[PDB]
Order: structure tokens, then sequence, then C-alpha cells
């Protein structure tokens, strides 16, 4: 999983 | 182990780009720290910075999608706790 906040 | 506090405000985006998941074992790692941003701008939030709590919120026992709604919902200042792996 990768996100970006 | 390591400590980062990110003051939120400042540009508006936290940039800052998690990769892990509790499903796999792993503490939530950085994978990208965007510049120009907090995280980047704080000199702290590095890349390989496995986050194990977000202000006060132990994500040892969190999935990814739990440290990610903190990083998303932050309170003035981001204290992260982070266990850099370099």
């Amino acid at each position: 999983k990768e996100s970006l906040v | 182990r390591r400590r980062v506090t990110v003051r939120k405000a400042d540009a508006g985006g936290l940039g800052i780009s998690i990769k892990g998941g509790r499903e796999n074992k792993m503490p939530i790692l950085i994978s990208k720290i965007f510049k120009g941003l907090a995280a980047d701008q704080t000199e702290a939030l590095f890349v390989g910075d496995a986050i194990l709590s977000v202000n006060g919120e132990d994500l040892s026992s969190a999935t990814h999608d739990e440290a990610v709604q903190a990083l998303k919902k932050t309170g003035k200042e981001v204290v992260l706790e982070v266990k850099y792996m370099k």
C-alpha cells in the first residue's frame, strides 16, 4: 500500500 | 528508533508517501518524502521511516490505513514516532 498524505 | 514532529500549516499538503501494512509485518515505512512539504521540510521526516505512533496513536497495532488516517487528520503538531531503517 503506497498512499500520499 | 526516532522521534519527529511535523508542524501543520505551511504549503498545506504533508508531502509523504508511506509504504507497508500490518498485513505484512511492516511498521508503516515511508518510501517517498515529497520535497517542499512539512515532512521533508522539518529536517526529520525522511524516507526509510517506519512510523509506530502518530500524535500519540501507537500504530504498531494499526494497518496502513490506520496510519494514513492519522496523517490525514493530524493536529497542530504532527508528533510522529519513527523507526529509521537506514
